[PDB]
């Protein structure tokens, strides 16, 4: 987890969110995944909410809700609620 | 003579329950052609009457066969299979063995059939302004009572009206409103009511 | 494959409608009707143990997953069966 | 598919002529014997009379109460059936309606709201109604013709309103009695839409 060393700490979370995602759903091209699609349209479905969110609790460290793919349905929502979920 | 064809009334009928309405008949209205020749009318409230059942037992078209139909020489009964929501409003026994007409009969209120409640009755003294404006209005309301069996008195009658609207969905009640318009003198010379949902009357006034 | 995605119970058990529950209790078997039409087996002689009054076959539609079921089609195929049998929600005693 | 729209409603005194015709469509109007109905507001119907039709001729039928007053017609090339009015008076004010048939009222029209009331276009006397110690009203005393609307804290509260039909006076004005039910200072607006006398009301106890 990053210690706020820059305002970084908000886009090294977001694209580690957006590598878990892209190594989620099969993207063998990591390189782009639609930010502003839902995470109902990308084809992340009950297995690949529930591994990525393992994903992000091992990474980062945190304890992800099981809703956590209804409760955030975009990557980038997810993004900012992790990177606010600091203490 | 006029046969005298009349449906009973109060027909409380709850979603989901299958009821049975049979009408009277004092002259025979099978005919010797071997049919009954009588007709069943259901008025929809804000909407045109409908064709249900024809001939005593023969059904129209577009209205579905949940109206099931039948009867005697001179007891018929229209078998409501089954009631809904949209089911609502006033059958007529109108016969067709002497023209004319011109009464379709006093109809029958089919209504959402529930448990019974206590009628709310609410006495009301008319404004002083409208006492200052020329008339005089006390109003006794009656609100959430089922069924619409009771007429409210003025004691202490004869200048009361009638306004009651019909059933609600959710609720499924009736509300009363005998309004008794009035003179300027006789102000200073109450309402109750003999609704089933209690026995004694119940007296308040102004 | 139906482990995968973990959706199974550790021992077997349809655990249905139960705090217990833990996914299906996945099991195999058979099971095989001969159908008539109601005035075709009385006047045949064949004998007649029920009689299936209506049915209906209705997609749960964008649901929240493949396997995912929907809330409300299933209301929409118990009230399709339903009224295409002539039955209602007061007739039928149990429910499998 | 059949229709049989209806028209010709309006407001008269007693006293005076009204048209009503019977639009055809979608059948053949000379096998038809076509029928008029009246119905009371609330209450109950009365049938008024009947057309024979044309291959059949016969005669014109109506109604005891309608005796020198009502006379109907018919024509095929043009399919239009009518109902005249003729020395209206207080009974007459109901919806008619256009039925299908001398015997067999098969098909109905949609209704054409009939007035025959000796009042004028005015505004309501809106009058409240201050609760014993409950429910909080107000009255719509003395209004003309009847649409009519009344919302309680200006179309906000929706649960426990009850809006009163109409009141027939003998004076051929009309009392609308909208009252809410919930303890407590609330807000009834009456619109009457031909006057726009739009009026107003705080009650209080």
């Amino acid at each position: 987890l990053a210690s706020l060393p820059a305002p970084e700490r908000e886009k090294a979370l977001f694209e580690l969110v957006r590598s878990h995602a892209a190594a989620v759903l099969g993207h063998a091209s990591a390189e782009r995944v639609p930010a502003d699609q839902a995470f109902a349209e990308l084809g992340v479905d009950s297995l690949s909410a529930l591994e990525l969110r393992n994903r992000l609790g091992a990474a980062t460290g945190v304890r992800l809700p099981t809703t956590t793919v209804f409760d955030h349905p975009d990557v980038r929502t997810l993004a900012a609620h992790l990177t606010s979920e600091l203490g | 003579d006029v046969v005298m064809t009349q449906s009973p009334l109060s027909l409380p009928v709850t979603p989901g329950e299958p009821a049975s309405i049979s009408c009277r008949s004092s002259q025979s209205l099978l005919h010797s052609n071997g049919y009954n020749y009588l007709d069943w009318y259901l008025q929809k409230p804000g909407q045109s009457p409908q064709l249900l059942i024809y001939l005593g037992s023969n059904r129209a078209s577009g209205v579905p066969d949940r109206f099931s139909g039948s009867g005697s020489g001179t007891d018929f009964t229209l078998k409501i299979s089954r009631v809904e929501a949209e089911d609502v409003g006033v059958y007529y026994c109108m016969q067709s063995l002497q023209t004319p007409r011109l009464t379709f009969g006093p109809g029958t209120k089919v209504d959402i059939k529930r448990t019974v409640a206590a009628p709310s009755v609410f006495i009301f003294p008319p404004s002083d302004e409208q006492l200052k404006s020329g008339t005089a209005s006390v109003v006794c309301l009656l609100n959430n009572f089922y069924p619409r069996g009771a007429k409210v008195q003025w004691k202490v009658s004869g200048n009361s009206q009638e306004s009651v609207t019909e059933q609600d969905s959710k609720d499924s009640t009736y509300s009363l409103s005998s309004t008794l318009t009035l003179s300027k003198a006789d102000y200073e010379k109450a309402c109750e009511v003999t609704h089933q949902g209690l026995s004694s009357p119940v007296t308040k006034s102004f | 494959d139906f482990s995968r995605m973990n959706s199974l119970a550790p021992d077997g058990r349809c655990k249905a409608f139960s705090a217990g529950a833990n996914g299906f209790g996945m099991a195999e078997g058979a099971g095989m009707l001969l159908l008539e039409r109601l005035s075709d087996a009385r006047r045949n002689g064949h004998p007649v143990l029920a009689v299936l009054r209506g049915t209906a076959v209705n997609s749960d539609g964008a649901s929240n997953g493949l396997s995912a079921p929907n809330g409300r089609a299933q209301v929409r195929v118990i009230q399709q069966a339903l009224a295409e049998s002539g039955l209602g929600p007061a007739d039928i005693d149990a429910v499998e | 598919e059949v229709q049989l729209v209806q028209s010709g409603g309006g407001l008269v005194q007693p006293g005076r002529s009204l048209r009503l015709s019977c639009t055809a469509s979608g059948f053949t109007f000379g096998d038809y014997a076509m029928s008029w109905v009246r119905q009371a507001p609330g209450k109950g119907l009365e049938w008024v009379g009947f057309i024979r039709s044309k291959a059949y001729g016969g005669t014109t039928e109506y109604a005891a109460s309608v005796k020198g007053r009502f006379t109907i017609s018919r024509d095929d090339s043009k399919s239009i059936a009518y109902l005249q009015m003729n020395s209206l008076k207080t009974e007459d004010t109901a919806v008619y309606y256009c039925t299908r048939g001398g015997t067999l009222f098969d098909y109905w029209g949609q209704g054409t709201l009939v007035t025959v009331s000796s009042a004028s276009t005015k505004g309501p006397s809106v009058f409240p109604l201050a609760p014993s110690s409950a429910a909080l009203g107000c009255l719509v005393k003395d209004y003309f013709p009847e649409p009519v609307t009344v919302s309680w804290n200006s179309g906000a509260l929706t649960s426990g309103v009850h809006t009163f039909p109409a009141v027939l006076q003998s004076s051929g004005l009309y009392s609308l009695s909208s009252v809410v039910t919930v303890p407590s200072t609330y807000i009834c607006n009456v619109n009457h839409k031909p006057s726009n006398t739009k009026v107003d009301k705080k009650v209080e106890p």
